[PDB]
């Protein structure tokens, strides 16, 4: 049983940019494909498009700094803001 | 999931948890131990997955440790969910991380985890730095259904939480509670330690095919925070 990587995340850095040192650990290209596929198959496209508009329009009114952090993860991985938001809320969606 | 908060014969608090989740083939590769830095210091430590901003396992050094287990709720619509987000409700993993970032001490963290409204049900297991500082907080969306504390002076030196309410019998099909109690019963209060608790969390079926990682921790000894990937 190996130990996971141990990485620092600075809360002094911008929310959108503080997770990048961690995102470069795993293969980001493989992570984008894995997220885009699994969210694509379980969530229809029309729902995802609506989820995107709501989150982007009401970014100021959703909890922080989590939403701005999900915005920076999805931008780095070239995911739709809906894709990044659905995976981060995968527990509640169940 | 299996979380355990326990107390040894000296008054030291130990906290451990197993994270079981399907798709674990992928998650095991994405598990990281994150140290969140603030103002040139380690504000808190957490175990998460790449791309996930919440914490299901975390530590506030010399203050408290927290882990979250899943609780089955009423059917929730995705429309009602977004409403809950805008209504002001919080995801269960985001409250854990907020508490680790804001709460000043153990008792204040238990208050935050118990009262804050949530989008879904959950179990919050919290451990502290002083004797008797251990609780299993059974949560509804609205508030606390129960608060199960450690009672060492009466022989209850450990609390075990799986994914079912502790005052009801567990399903015969998914009974990971009694083997975790048997292993803790066999270990004994005097022999309890982080490594002895890791051994308990390595027992089958407490550790099974879908287990992703195991964490043992104690806010009083924050340097001993250790996570292990399982079935890798
Ligand atoms: C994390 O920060 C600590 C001090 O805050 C430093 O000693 C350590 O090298 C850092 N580790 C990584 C992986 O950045
Ligand atoms: C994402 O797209 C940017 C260009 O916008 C590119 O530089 C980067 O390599 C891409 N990364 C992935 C993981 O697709
Ligand atoms: C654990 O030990 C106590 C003895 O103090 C006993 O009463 C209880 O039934 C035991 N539980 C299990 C599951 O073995
Ligand atoms: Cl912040
Ligand atoms: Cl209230
Ligand atoms: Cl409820
Ligand atoms: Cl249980
Ligand atoms: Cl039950
Ligand atoms: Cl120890």
């Amino acid at each position: 049983s190996p130990a996971p990587p141990r990485v620092n995340v600075s809360l002094d850095a911008a929310p959108a940019a503080r997770w990048l040192p961690v995102l470069r650990l795993f293969d980001p290209g493989l992570l984008r494909a894995a997220v885009a596929r699994i969210v694509g198959d379980r969530v229809p496209k029309w729902v995802r498009d609506v989820i995107g508009k709501l989150v982007a329009e009401m970014e100021s009114f959703l909890p922080q700094p989590y939403t701005e952090e999900i915005r920076g993860i999805s931008d780095f991985l070239n995911l739709s803001l809906a894709d990044g938001f659905i995976v981060n809320l995968a527990y509640e969606a169940s | 999931c299996t979380s355990v908060v326990a107390q040894d014969s000296r008054g030291h608090i130990y906290h451990g948890r197993n994270l079981d989740y399907p798709f674990g083939d992928l998650l095991r590769k994405m598990t990281v131990d994150v140290q969140f830095l603030k103002n040139g210091q380690i504000a808190f430590t957490g175990t998460t997955f790449i791309g996930y901003v919440g914490l299901w396992t975390g530590q506030s050094p010399y203050k408290f440790t927290v882990s979250g287990d899943e609780r089955a709720d009423k059917g929730w619509w995705w429309e009602n969910m977004i409403a809950a987000l805008f209504q002001g409700h919080s995801p269960v993993s985001w409250l854990i991380r907020t508490t680790l970032s804001e709460s000043e001490d153990f008792e204040a963290s238990v208050y935050k985890l118990a009262k804050t409204p949530l989008i879904a049900d959950v179990y919050y297991i919290v451990g502290g730095t002083a004797p008797g500082e251990g609780v299993v907080v059974t949560r509804n969306r609205g508030g606390p259904a129960d608060i199960w504390p450690l009672d060492p002076l009466n022989g209850a030196w450990f609390r075990v939480e799986t994914n079912y309410d502790h005052w009801k019998p567990v399903p015969k099909s998914d009974d990971r509670r009694t083997p975790a109690i048997k292993a803790l019963n066999a270990t004994g209060q005097a022999n309890l330690s982080l490594e002895a608790l890791f051994q308990v969390l390595s027992v089958v079926p407490v550790c099974n095919k879908i287990t992703v990682y195991t964490t043992v921790m104690s806010a009083a000894t924050p340097d001993k925070y250790m996570t292990r990937i399982r079935n890798l």
